[PDB]
């Protein structure tokens, strides 16, 4: 299972 | 040593709508799911037959972290261009892969967590999983964001936890064909270059995993410095082929071998031109 | 910023006259991901082309494999044909009974 997205950059 | 991979790109397209965010799943080598945003019916999907097990939740739940993820690129992607001063009238790429390789203890060997702004590295997460490496200006902004809002922690209780056992379960649902060895079919063919000289080429095809060692001799002596190589490729059907050839007399053809060694064998297959 | 592509093209099984088999054109190490891929016949596109999933290995840089349902003749020649931002004009290799 993918992680949840990352903090936007 | 096994992983569990995800892959990410997202390539915006100035006058053609919102950027398209595809992403991959893998196993070790062999890719197992896909979510393509510009799909007809976008939704992340197997693409091997050893994921049947889980229910229409499972890829909902998938098709909803990369909805999530898409819109995320997105903001990035414009982000950046912010940046570096960047017209908005170009296509960009932002990529992440991340993932956990697992020891033979059944525990985080190696997790790591890397993105990349039109195909450069931009920041990753350190072995330690605890601190970012910015490669430019640009990313130590986003360094400084992401160590403020305490992001590294998150992403190492994933790589530690989620990533580990999920990893362990598609290992364990897909152990008939992931773990299995299928011998190469290999043999020499054998082509004129003049008078002088003649090509013998060593091929192996049909081989599972990829790895594999092919090496021409002489009278018993390692030739591995004379050898022509291709790079390993894929058969199209989830084996691989590959061959390696050497320039030989005309005439002394018989004093060469080729030595094939792959998992899927027991012991070196020794080939000959004869 | 702009990596030009590899490309290899090959049978998936050894070539024998008569029997059907599938032609390969694998394209690696290229940047941006666009990238137009063409497989020819005769000289004359072939219009049957699947083209897997793009992908990216640990360097950044994306690879593709196009492929198509074929039955080598002593006559028929194939090539695989790429147009990619790396390249002036676009980069075709011949396929090599041999290789």
């Amino acid at each position: 299972i993918p992680a949840y997205g990352v903090l936007t950059i | 040593s096994h992983s569990l991979r995800y892959f990410y790109t997202a390539v915006s397209r100035p006058g053609l709508g919102e950027p398209r965010f595809i992403a991959v799943g893998y196993v070790d080598d062999t890719q197992f799911t896909r979510f393509d945003s510009d799909a007809p019916n976008p939704r992340d999907e197997p693409r091997v037959p050893w994921m049947e097990q889980e229910g229409p939740e499972y890829w909902d739940r998938n098709t909803r972290i990369y909805k999530d993820t898409a819109q995320i690129f997105r903001a990035n992607l414009n982000t950046a261009l912010g940046y570096y001063n960047q017209s908005e009238a170009g296509s960009h790429t932002f990529q992440e892969m991340y993932g956990c390789y697992v020891g033979p203890d059944g525990r985080l060997l190696l997790g790591f967590m890397q993105f990349a702004y039109d195909g450069r590295d931009y920041i990753a997460l350190n072995e330690d999983l605890r601190s970012w490496t910015a490669a430019d200006t640009a990313a130590q902004i986003t360094k400084r964001k992401w160590e403020a809002a305490g992001e590294a922690e998150r992403q190492r209780n994933y790589l530690e936890g989620r990533c580990v056992e999920g990893l362990r379960r598609y290992l364990e649902n897909g152990k008939d064909t992931l773990l299995r060895a299928d011998p190469p079919k290999a043999h020499v063919t054998h082509h004129p270059i003049s008078d002088r000289e003649v090509t013998l080429r060593c091929w192996a095809l049909g081989f599972y995993p990829e790895e594999i060692s092919l090496t021409w001799q002489h009278e018993g002596e390692d030739q591995t410095q004379d050898m022509e190589l291709v790079e390993t490729r894929p058969s199209g059907d989830g084996t691989f082929q590959k061959w390696a050839a050497l320039v030989v007399p005309s005439g002394e053809e018989q004093r060469y071998t080729c030595r094939v060694q792959h998992e899927g064998l027991q012991e070196p297959l020794t080939l000959r031109w004869e | 910023i702009q990596k030009t592509p590899q490309i290899q093209v090959y049978s998936r099984h050894p070539p024998e006259n008569g029997k059907p088999n599938i032609l390969n054109c694998y394209v690696t190490q290229f940047h941006p991901p666009h990238i137009e891929i063409q497989m020819l016949k005769n000289g004359k596109k072939i219009p049957k082309v699947e083209m897997s999933d793009m992908s990216f290995s640990k360097d950044w840089s994306f690879y593709i494999l196009a492929h198509t349902e074929f039955t080598p003749t002593e006559t028929d020649t194939y090539a695989c044909r790429v147009k990619h931002d790396s390249m002036a004009e676009p980069k075709t290799v011949y396929w090599d009974r041999d290789m």
